[PDB]
RNA sequence: CUUGAGUCUCGUAGAGGGGGGUAGAAUUCCAGGUGUAGCGGUGAAAUGCGUAGAGAUCUGGAGGAAUACCGGUGGCGAAGGCGGCCCCCUGGACGAAGACUGACGCUCAGGUGCGAAAGCGUGGGGAGCAAACAGGAUUAGAUACCCUGGUAGUCCACGCCGUAAACGAUGUCGACUUGGAGGUUGUGCCCUUGAGGCGUGGCUUCCGGAGCUAACGCGUUAAGUCGACCGCCUGGGGAGUAC
């Protein structure tokens, strides 16, 4: 249908879960990739390799609107997050910038207690 | 205790101190830890950390020593972060995550 | 706490002269004025115990002076106590 | 390393955005005197000054806003 | 009266009353022993961070030795009124009448 | 009598206190938008939860809660303690300089207060969190830890309560005695002068001499030397208990 040509995706670089989404240039996110959704579960959903492979699910939605540029965000410090970025560069889609936007509060929210052995 | 179980919890703690609490970062990058290898009783922890530094030992070496030089200080940090009597010995390894 | 101008007005009459600043009278008068200013603050701020702590530090102070004065010349004391309208 | 003393300002007017910007990161976090070597009072004056300018919108809390 | 340095902004769009309201505010100053030791306006300047989804707010400054009460109604006014979009009031050790970093650029 | 004590004037720093404002993240919720097949959980699942479209993204709102960086031996304090910005109120500290008062002092039984958290009371308030309790994951004591929930509580206001390893496990004050390196904050001088050179105050830190200590150590911020007052103990258990 409608071309965008300026790629903008959102990822959720959580530890136990790894999920990227495709977004329109003016917000309005359209389509997404879940590595957990691929059937990978537990350690397999969290694997950096699962995050790297989840590129194909993100790519097919990008291909449908044929978007090229790359302005994507990373929220959460997932293990081997740089390797997932390498996989996006390995894909060869033109890269404009990546944003390390792990949200930091002012301590306003009360944290929950940490788990123990 | 059970090492293969405590490993998941420790990796989250190691990442939080690594990203927001640095003032000598030769890496100067979001270096991400692929895995940890704690010994029985957690006496020694092997931290395998990949480097967002172009994956070249030249840039990577700058940080791995930087990872090792500030260990006692960071020891305190993780040492006062999980109520652990065992403060794990800190070791650092560039991972060939990409082959 | 105070205005230097109010302290000067007290020093002119309570003190023998402007330079006379240690005279027990010229001392207790200033403490009594300070207590009155603090009392206005406490009327709406009962919680501010920390400020009450000083409040004590002075009511007792003059209390010592009074005696020190009273054991020195009740004459001035007697007038002072009524000059300052205290211990009525 | 006595650079504010070289400027000569015992009290630092907060409206000085150009000095504030050097003491502010791209994120907007205040760099410490560990590396800037500024004396504490000015360090003290600057941190309070940055917040008030930030409230007035002179300084960004963070570009992401 | 005691020293103050005061800055606020009115919505850029409501700049029709911005020149008059100042002195209309100094009506308090001019009418209640207000010794305005300085006043500055800078005009619309892009906000570093957007406030209430607004940009280029109309910047203005004041320097007065003012009594305790006048400032109060003065700011409650701001608290009351709505053309103004954010306010601020800070005491100063002494009066400041020197070019301010905003104007000193000019 | 004036050095002890204390006042005046000049400042000066400070998360000191009380009040009232206010900001921005964050989190939850809610709104929409686009956009879905999940989602989150584990070691794995379970548990949760999604086509009502969730999960994600923007846009918006609501609410409550707390104030990243700065920021640390760094201060503030009797101590408990104090950490967004503004204003109102208010305690104390300190320097300098001069004057004034003139022993006006210290300690304190009894005394009166002060007072971490949880808890009790009333009424509030309700983010997030989390005892209790609740669903899935069990038998060396599983009675579980783990995940999934979750009330009180957690906040307010006023009340009670009066204990914490409230710990420097070091009472208060004063005096005297080798060092060095810091920090901090005053302030004098002398360099134009930063810097620099002389200082000289306050507070704080680390070594450390002598000395002292069973040892450990302590060490001009003494556990050295002394003084004054107070407080306390007299093998351990029973026991801070019966009453
Ligand atoms: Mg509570
Ligand atoms: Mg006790
Ligand atoms: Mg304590």
């Amino acid at each position: 249908r409608k071309q965008v040509s300026d790629g903008v995706a959102h990822i959720h670089a959580s530890f136990n879960n790894t999920i990227v989404t495709i977004t329109d240039r003016q917000g309005n996110a359209l389509g997404w990739a879940t590595a957990g959704g691929s059937g990978f579960r537990g350690s397999r959903k969290s694997t950096p390799f699962a995050a790297q492979v989840a590129a194909e699910r993100c790519a097919d939605a990008v291909k449908e609107y044929g978007i090229k540029n790359l302005e994507v965000m990373v929220k959460g410090p997932g293990p081997g997050r740089e390797s997932t970025i390498r996989a996006l560069n390995a894909a060869g889609f033109r890269i404009t910038n990546i944003t390390d936007v792990t949200p930091i509060p002012h301590n306003g929210c009360r944290p929950p207690k940490k788990r123990r052995v | 205790g059970r090492p293969q179980r405590v490993a998941q919890e420790m990796q989250k703690e190691i990442a939080l101190i690594l990203q927001r609490e640095i003032k000598d970062p030769r890496l100067g990058m979001m270096t991400t830890v692929s895995g940890v290898e704690m010994s029985r009783d957690l006496a020694y922890a092997k931290v395998y950390v990949t480097f967002l530094n172009d994956k070249d030992e030249d840039a990577v070496k700058a940080g791995i020593k930087a990872l090792q030089e500030a260990s006692g200080f960071i020891r305190s940090l993780l040492g006062k972060a999980m109520r652990l009597r065992i403060v794990p010995e800190l070791t650092f390894f560039y991972d060939n995550s990409l082959v | 706490s105070l205005s230097t101008e109010a302290t000067a007005k007290i020093v002119s009459e309570f003190g023998r002269d402007a330079n006379d600043t240690g005279s027990t009278e010229v001392q207790v008068a200033l403490l009594t004025a300070q207590i009155n200013h603090l009392q206005g603050h406490f009327a709406e701020h009962k919680k501010d115990h920390h400020s009450r702590r000083g409040l004590l530090r002075m009511v007792s102070q003059r209390r010592k002076l009074l005696d020190y004065l009273k054991r020195k010349d009740v004459a001035r004391y007697t007038q002072l106590i009524e000059r300052l309208g205290l211990r009525r | 390393f006595c650079r504010f003393t070289a400027e000569g300002v015992q009290e630092i007017d907060y409206k000085d955005i150009a000095t504030l910007k050097n003491y502010i990161t791209e994120s907007g976090k205040i760099v410490p005197s560990r590396i800037t070597g500024t004396r504490a009072k000015y360090q003290r004056q600057l941190a309070r000054a940055i917040k008030r300018a930030r409230y007035l919108s002179l300084l960004p809390y963070t570009d992401r806003h | 009266m005691r020293h103050y340095e005061i800055v606020f902004m009115v919505h850029p769009d409501q700049s029709e009353q911005v020149p008059g309201m100042i002195e209309r505010y100094t009506a308090a100053i001019t009418g209640a022993e207000g010794k305005i030791h300085r006043l500055e306006d800078w005009g619309r300047r892009q906000l570093a961070y957007p406030i209430n989804k607004l940009h280029k707010a109309h910047y203005v400054l004041m320097n007065v030795e003012a009594p305790q009460e006048v400032i109060d109604e003065l700011e409650t006014t701001f608290r009351f009124n709505d053309a103004v979009i954010r306010s601020m009031v800070m005491r100063t050790k002494h009066a400041v009448t020197e070019a301010s970093p905003m104007v000193k650029a000019k």
